[PDB]
């Protein structure tokens, strides 16, 4: 029970 | 100097948002952004916000305030034109409000506080540009992931959830659907709302049990971990519901959770635990098909992972058939 993940990617 | 460069960058755009503003202001004709050079600015731009000290230099000078404001006057000025020139700038902007927005706490806040742009970032979802609508997803990936409380509730407010759950069950490109997914997995763990506007939507769990088997011939898991995440967030509210339990039945999904349990990511592994908690509490039903397709077994040697959710997941859900 949590989000997934952030990034840079265009 | 980076510091100048930037500046020249940041007032070229803010001149021109000046412009269009004015224009607004009017209930004499309507500036374009051609005439302006404004989509090689934001170019330069994007492309400098891929690198950490020329992002510091835009950070010290409010680059991302700007890029902001462009991006939302030109999504107010044009709609959902099929216009090269203007997706293209909505792009490059987009890109970097994504460089800009990673890790950055104080930038994802300061984004999300700009009501305006964030309605047309959502509005943009509908575009059928899949390329600007990977970018946006990108965007509304990072503004959700680790997010403060007010942020959470703006990004609610704006519809975003729907959108994006929409935007999913409509997207032609595996890359578009990956950061539509990215950003639902996200915003499904916020507030039991979010949950219920995906479950809401019209074939959205019949598709999100489908990504649990989705065939990556791109090679990667990426859509089982997203769909799957967000799946097992949502999960939660679907086991209070016996039509979205039958949904899932008449898609396999128990069955399929199984075999995810001798999956090699441990993110899958974790998602399915995580659904399987939920969907084998206080329902006989389904508990009698998870004893009866052998979960008992697949679960029991999962209770000593050392990731967390794994352990407590496979344990509360074996507890779950024991009792």
């Amino acid at each position: 029970s949590y989000e997934g993940y952030e990034g840079y990617y265009s | 100097r980076r510091e100048i460069r930037v500046l020249h960058l940041l007032e070229q755009i803010r001149a021109y948002c000046e412009t269009c503003w004015e224009w607004q202001e009017a209930h004499n004709p309507m500036p374009a952004p051609v005439e302006h050079q404004i989509c090689p600015a934001v170019c330069v731009l994007m492309k400098l916000s891929f690198d950490e000290e020329h992002r510091h230099a835009m950070n010290e000078l409010g680059g991302l305030q700007a890029i902001a404001e462009l991006l939302q006057v030109d999504c107010e000025m044009y709609g959902l034109t099929n216009d090269h020139y203007s997706i293209t700038l909505r792009r490059y902007a987009g890109m970097a409000l994504t460089n800009l927005t990673f890790g950055d706490v104080a930038n994802k806040a300061t984004l999300c506080s700009m009501k305006g742009c964030m309605r047309a970032l959502v509005a943009q979802l509908k575009s059928e540009s899949e390329d600007l609508q990977q970018v946006i997803a990108s965007v509304l990936r990072n503004l959700s992931w680790r997010a403060d409380v007010n942020s959470k509730k703006t990004l609610r407010e704006v519809g975003s959830v729907k959108a994006l759950m929409e935007c999913a069950l409509e997207v032609k490109k595996e890359s578009t659907l990956k950061s539509v997914l990215s950003a639902l997995w996200n915003l499904s763990a916020h507030c039991t709302e979010n949950k219920a506007d995906i479950c809401a939507v019209d074939g959205a769990l019949a598709f999100l049990v489908g990504t649990l088997t989705y065939r990556s011939q791109t090679n990667t898991l990426a859509i089982i971990e997203s769909g799957g995440g967000i799946l097992r967030n949502v999960s939660s509210l679907i086991a209070t519901n016996e039509d979205h339990r039958q949904i899932l039945r008449e898609n396999n999904c128990l069955q399929t959770l199984l075999q995810h349990l001798k999956s090699h990511s441990l993110t899958i592994v974790s998602n399915a635990c995580g659904t399987l908690w939920n969907l084998s509490a206080r329902n006989p039903k389904d508990q009698e098909a998870l004893w009866d397709m052998g979960a008992v077994s697949m679960l029991k040697n999962l209770i000593h992972s050392k990731h967390k959710m794994i352990a407590m997941g496979s344990a509360a859900a074996l507890r779950n058939l024991m009792a």
